[PDB]
DNA sequence: GCATCCGTGAGTAGAGAAGCACAATTTAACACTTTTGTCAAG
DNA sequence: CTTGACAAAAGTGTTAAATTGTGCTATACTGGGAGCCGTCACGGATGC
């Protein structure tokens, strides 16, 4: 984020656009203690059977 | 009986839709006016 | 001539005889009501 | 700035194609008590 | 209300057949297959 936000100081709006982006992502995860890597399935959730009767 | 039909309750379909959302690794949970969670499941989902 | 009253229409009326026909959509094939009946397997919601 | 590929969306009802050998596990047929259930006795 | 004893019902321990799981076949064999198509506009990104 401390990254980011310095890439946000940067004159040209191509790159303060891009710096938001990957920013608001950041910022998402932080806020909501979601942790990045479960993104990446370990255990498989399974359906209840009855709804895959 | 002659009475007058009961409040109603939660939907089954809602109920499918938050379990569906589970199969997709997504933690969907209702909550009270105290953010504290509620159980919609009757207690036949939480293991003891 | 008007069959309830006796008099006559106001006006001459366009009378003939003209082809009819009776088509294949009909109430008594097409009426239904259920008040409780069969229910969805995943969704239980009633079939359609 | 611009050109391109990908992704998204596009009305509601109803009616409609190997054997075979052998071991390992399970099923089913028995016997067995052992257990409830029951109709005499007070 | 207790025998009580008694047969049916049920439980139970073996044993058999039956069903199921697994291993193994020794000429040589060494990079697949089906599609392939008549929509259109719209973001959004991705680079140029």
């Amino acid at each position: 984020e401390k990254e980011l936000l310095e890439e946000m100081k940067h004159p040209s709006r191509a790159r303060r656009a891009k710096a938001r982006k990957r920013l608001e992502v950041v910022r998402a995860f932080l806020d909501s203690g979601n942790r990045p890597e479960w993104m990446i399935l370990e255990a498989v959730p399974v359906l209840p059977p009855d709804l895959r009767p | 009986k002659g009475e007058d039909v009961p409040e109603p309750s939660v939907p089954e379909s809602f109920r499918v839709l938050v379990k569906e959302l589970q199969a997709l690794a997504l933690d969907v949970q209702t909550l009270d006016e105290k953010d504290n969670p509620v159980d919609i499941f009757e207690g036949l989902a939480s293991k003891r | 001539y008007d069959g309830r009253t006796g008099e006559p229409i106001e006006g001459p009326i366009v009378v003939g005889q003209m082809f009819i026909m009776k088509l294949y959509h009909m109430v008594e094939d097409k009426m239904h009501a259920r008040s409780t009946g069969p229910y969805s397997l995943i969704t239980q919601q009633p079939l359609g």
